[PDB]
């Protein structure tokens, strides 16, 4: 789908895009070539979407922020009102309707425990269905590609 | 973030969230763009990478299958003794990424153990579920089968 230049180019600028004045440059020389043409290769590799962004990635955690699964058993009566509820906050970046009586599921991140909490907490006064908060203490080992 | 960040600081953040300058010299853009010197900019990113808080300043890319197909969420009672131990035996399975401990009370939620699933069938990911019950003590379990996917977004930290 590309040459050998382009997947030393990807394995370089997946570990980390170079912080210099003239990143391409810093390229260029690692990889034998011009600047431009590094430049140009990146630029093709964006629009044939094969690189999805070029960009920083963050650790929440390291950011300050906290995370958790929340979970309610859902009456078919409350569902759209419920739904509606959760997709309007933009912590929630995950919500799946699920096969189980608790059936909706979804994510929060916000910059605390307290705010996570107020959060859900609203959404209930706002639907009149309780939210588990389930927070994760251990993670067992984490990988992507 | 006003607390970790001054608004110059944050600004480049907010840039570099999506993407970087689409030119040969993007921390100098970066550096026009928010209030600072491009060799602040670089200071910034550099302390925010050297310290976890990015977690990759880069390329990232399509394909390389993010799991071959097919997703499972399942839940398994646990007694805090086994958490560990199956947690970690859990965890050891090709086809399982991760595996998280989340405390319930809830009477009607007894499940605390969730192992995240990759398959290709049904009968695959249920199978790597026949799995974990031969390779650790987890037993009793609720597959949580998703139905409809009701939003899916990335976050956005700086705003």
């Amino acid at each position: 789908d590309m040459d050998s230049m382009d997947r030393q180019l990807l394995d370089i600028i997946q570990t980390g895009f170079p912080l210099s004045p003239r990143p391409y440059a810093e390229l260029g020389q690692r990889l034998g070539l011009d600047e431009q043409e590094v430049l140009d290769r990146v630029r093709g590799l964006k629009a044939r979407k094969i690189i999805r962004r070029l960009g920083a990635n963050f650790q929440s955690a390291k950011l300050g922020f906290v995370s958790t699964l929340c979970a309610a058993k859902v009456p078919q009566d409350k569902m759209d009102a419920f739904v509606a509820e959760v997709n309007a906050k933009p912590g929630v970046t995950h919500n799946y309707l699920r096969e189980h009586d608790y059936n909706i599921w979804f994510t929060l991140i916000s910059p605390s425990r307290e705010e996570t909490q107020a959060i859900l907490d609203g959404i209930t006064q706002a639907t009149g269905v309780p939210i588990l908060n389930l927070p994760a203490t251990k993670l067992f080992k984490i990988r992507v590609d | 973030m006003s607390h970790q960040f001054s608004p110059e600081e944050q600004a480049v953040l907010r840039i570099v969230q999506a993407n970087l300058p689409d030119s040969l010299t993007p921390y100098a853009d970066l550096a026009e763009q928010a209030g600072m010197t491009e060799a602040q900019v670089l200071e910034l990113l550099g302390r925010l990478k050297a310290s976890g808080a990015i977690r990759r300043f880069g390329a990232s890319i399509k394909h390389q299958k993010t799991g071959w197909t097919h997703n499972a969420m399942v839940a398994w009672k646990v007694t805090p003794d086994q958490v560990d131990d199956c947690g970690r035996k859990a965890a050891e399975h090709s086809h399982i990424s991760h595996v998280y401990y989340r405390p319930s009370s809830a009477p009607d939620w007894p499940y605390e153990m969730y192992t995240m699933i990759h398959g290709r069938s049904e009968a695959e990911c249920l199978g790597v579920v026949e799995d974990v019950k031969r390779t650790t003590s987890l037993k009793e379990h609720a597959i949580l089968r998703s139905l409809k996917e009701l939003k899916k977004t990335s976050m956005t930290y700086f705003t």
